């Protein structure tokens, strides 16, 4: 979680590509982003002087701080502004945070409030799997993952194996059409068999 | 100042993803290979210059170094190495860890066993302290993120460096978030040892995984053009023959921008904040040409509600020349 | 990476087909008979189908008429690849290609 | 005949280059240029295939 | 609202960018007036 706290009007300026102020010489957001920006307005809790960078020579790279101040003899480079509750409109106290998450083949930490059930084998069933959904007949499986491993891939990136979150072993996952079916018919004029 | 021969080695996991019994390939930074490593000697005192400068870190580094009575105990990031600017220490003693990112006042020589890695620092930023031998290192720092690789091994080379593959590990994430620029070596003090660097180019690699999350092997497309054909036909064993190859062995290194030597400036402070705007109704159209448009005057004063461009992007604006604008 | 491989492997194996066609048509004797050098068989005037000695080509000149027929305005085996910094009047579409 | 329709077929491979597929622009440097990639990637894409 | 187009015209309004020497018969890449990309420069017999 990244916090900070801007003006109303650098909103439009925290996301990917975009350019102004902030997203040139304080905060960038990274090229491909995922997670999500919350911002919200403090008017009257937020008051006083804060600051900010008016000239750089380079653009900042994403997620790179500089405290660097007073660049040179007496430059400060850190211009001021204030915060009162009569100021205008985009030029009120939001404070701005930024929850950079990802995702991947590791044991998770933050999860959502959700309680878990039983589970069913050998049978067709829809499974939610530390988040992941999908459908398929779990069966208890003889295959080996490694410490960190929750769930294997085939050749074609289709997920065979998963770790339990709890009672952790290995389960696998076969789909529900199980075979090629042919039908042997005569015509429909003569019988229906 | 020597150079020795890198043959196969500075192979790292470039992604955490995890892939199993696959022949991958990707462009991303890595050590080319049989590339030129120089040489560094270092072993109170030890013996006449032997000595540490300070080098550059570029977009990736390479850190070999053998030892014998552990005599390299870590390394000091920076931009400037000054205390303007910030910077990080990874040193050790006892079992003790230490990693800090700081405004460090330096020595002129780091000695460690006596502690001589800094006078003084201020505004320390994040603080994570916890607590005949070949140990290799590559670091990078992209996204405010500090990836460490290792990997150490028992050796009994009298001299030089041996030749072989060698796969790395991550092991820290760090969130430092300063700038990179150029680095040290931090060396003990007591009451032959040597390291090697190399930095990180970018090319394409193929890898091997033996089904497990470990790299079997290695194939740099860049290298001869047995290698070229492996990485066109994505395999390891080639069958007698002749193949047609696509290109992996040129790449541009330098950049060259012409444009035209206009020196003039017009008005953003007039067109902007002028007078007296007028009404919708008779809205005015003013053309501008022969100038340069600088958009960072305003970043001072003036605050944008909305600034949205269609067909162009306010990212990409800067470095575009135009024909006509009203 | 595998919509390219299949786009390679088919132009390779149509191209081996290509060299095998001709191999097949013209190769079916593995005798290489050296040319007579009498040309009347019988009064059989043979000469015009026989490659004679005295030209730079070892065609016969029924062979060198049929060769002149065709018109190889196409190029790719050929033509110099140096040659494709010309002017404005030498942008063909064999240097585009 | 031959000759002219293996010519014919390069000639036009060679020509279908110049159809942007629903991009905003044919070539891809000006893609490349007038752009960041977050959405010039899926301009790109459109090319490729 | 700034309408601004551009085409293959001399130019009028450019950003600060400061130019730099031309290298030539080598795989560089190029910024031509705002025009970005990567080939080997050569002088040319062409006329405009
Ligand atoms: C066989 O027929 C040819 C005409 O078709 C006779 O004339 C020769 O023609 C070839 C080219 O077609 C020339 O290179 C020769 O110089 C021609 N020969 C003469 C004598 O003019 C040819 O003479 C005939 N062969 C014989 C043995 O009479
Ligand atoms: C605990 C800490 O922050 N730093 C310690 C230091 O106190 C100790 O003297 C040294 C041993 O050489 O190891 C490190
Ligand atoms: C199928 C099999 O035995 N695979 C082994 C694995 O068990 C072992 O952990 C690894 C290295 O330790 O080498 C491989
Ligand atoms: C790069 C630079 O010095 N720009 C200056 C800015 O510092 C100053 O604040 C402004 C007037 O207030 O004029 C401009
Ligand atoms: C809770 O988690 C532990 C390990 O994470 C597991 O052994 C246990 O079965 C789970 N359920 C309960 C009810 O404790
Ligand atoms: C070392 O290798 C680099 C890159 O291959 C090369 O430019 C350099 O000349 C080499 N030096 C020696 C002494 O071989
Ligand atoms: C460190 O800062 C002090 C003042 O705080 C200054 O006198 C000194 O020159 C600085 N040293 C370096 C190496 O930046
Ligand atoms: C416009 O100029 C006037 C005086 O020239 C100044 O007082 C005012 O602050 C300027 N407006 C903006 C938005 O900078």
């Amino acid at each position: 979680a990244d916090t900070f706290l801007i003006r109303s009007s650098e909103v439009r300026q925290v996301a990917p590509g975009e350019t102004g102020v902030i997203a040139d010489y304080n905060y960038k957001l990274p090229d491909d982003f995922t997670g999500c920006v919350i911002a919200w307005n403090t008017a009257k809790q937020d008051t006083g002087n804060y600051y900010y960078r008016s000239h750089r020579k380079t653009k900042l790279k994403p997620f790179e701080r500089d405290l660097s101040s007073d660049d040179g003899n007496g430059v400060y480079t850190l211009s001021t502004y204030d915060f009162n509750p009569n100021v205008p409109v985009a030029y009120q106290a939001t404070r701005v945070v930024v929850l950079s998450f990802e995702l991947l083949n590791a044991p998770a930490t933050v999860c959502g409030p959700k309680l878990s059930t039983q589970l069913v084998k050998n049978q067709c069933v829809n499974f939610n799997f530390n988040g992941l959904k999908g459908t398929g007949v779990l069966t208890p499986s003889l295959k080996r993952f490694q410490s960190f491993q929750q769930f294997g891939r085939d050749t074609s990136d289709f997920t065979d194996s998963v770790r339990d979150p709890q009672t952790l072993e290995i389960l696998d996952i076969s789909p529900c059409s199980f075979g090629g079916v042919s039908v042997i018919t005569p015509g429909t004029n003569a019988s229906s068999e | 100042m020597a150079q020795v021969s890198s043959s196969r080695r500075g192979v790292y996991y470039n992604d955490d993803i995890f892939r199993s019994d696959v022949l991958h390939l990707t462009q991303d930074y890595f050590l080319p290979f049989d590339s030129n490593l120089t040489q560094y000697f270092s072993l109170s005192d030890r013996y006449t210059y032997f000595d540490n400068p300070i080098l550059d870190f570029g977009d990736g580094v390479y850190f070999a170094a053998t030892e014998k009575s552990n005599v390299i105990r870590g390394w000091i990031f920076g931009s400037s190495f000054d205390n303007t600017t910030q910077s990080a220490v990874i040193v050790n003693n006892s079992t003790h860890i230490i990693i800090r990112v700081c405004n460090f006042n330096l020595c002129k020589e780091p000695m460690y066993t006596n502690s001589w890695v800094y006078q003084s620092a201020f505004n320390c930023t994040y603080d994570r302290v916890e607590k005949k031998d070949l140990r290799e290192y590559v670091f990078k720092n992209r996204d405010g993120f500090l990836s460490v690789y290792q990997t150490y091994t028992a050796v009994n080379l009298p001299r030089g460096l041996p030749q072989g593959f060698s796969v790395l590990r991550p092991i820290l994430k760090l969130p430092f978030g300063i700038n990179i620029t150029s680095y040290r070596v931090v060396m003990a003090m007591f009451s032959s040892a040597a390291y090697y660097v190399g930095n990180l180019k970018y090319s394409t690699f193929m890898l091997s995984f033996n089904e497990n999350g470990t790299i079997t092997d290695a194939i740099d497309c860049s290298q001869n053009p047995l290698a070229e054909l492996k990485c066109t036909i994505k395999n390891f064993n080639v069958n007698k023959g002749i193949y047609q190859t696509s290109n992996f062995r040129v790449s541009p290194t330098q950049e060259v921008v012409r444009f035209p030597n206009i020196t003039n400036r017009c008005p953003f402070d007039k067109v902007f904040n002028a007078t007296r705007f007028p009404n919708v109704y008779a809205w005015e159209r003013t053309k501008i040409s022969d100038c340069v448009a600088d958009y960072t005057v305003l970043y001072n004063s003036t605050s944008f509600s909305t600034f949205k461009c269609y067909g162009v992007s306010p990212s990409k604006l800067i470095d575009l020349c135009f024909t006509s604008v009203y | 990476g595998s919509f390219c491989t299949q786009l390679n492997r088919a132009l390779t194996g149509i191209a081996i087909e290509q060299d095998k066609n001709t191999q097949e048509v013209f190769a079916q004797v593995k005798q290489m008979y050296k040319t007579p050098a009498i040309k009347d068989f019988g009064g059989f005037n043979f000469s015009q189908i026989l490659p004679d000695p005295s030209k730079p080509t070892k065609r016969s000149f029924i062979e060198d008429l049929l060769f002149n027929k065709v018109t190889l305005a196409d190029a790719g085996f050929m033509k110099q690849y140096g040659e494709c910094l010309g002017d404005i009047s030498a942008r063909d579409l064999i240097c585009a290609q | 005949d031959v000759v002219n329709q293996n010519a014919q077929a390069l000639n036009t491979l060679v020509k279908q280059l110049s159809s942007n597929f629903g991009a905003i622009s044919s070539v891809l440097n000006d893609i490349l240029s007038r752009l960041d990639k977050v959405e010039a990637e899926v301009q790109i894409d459109r090319l490729i295939t």
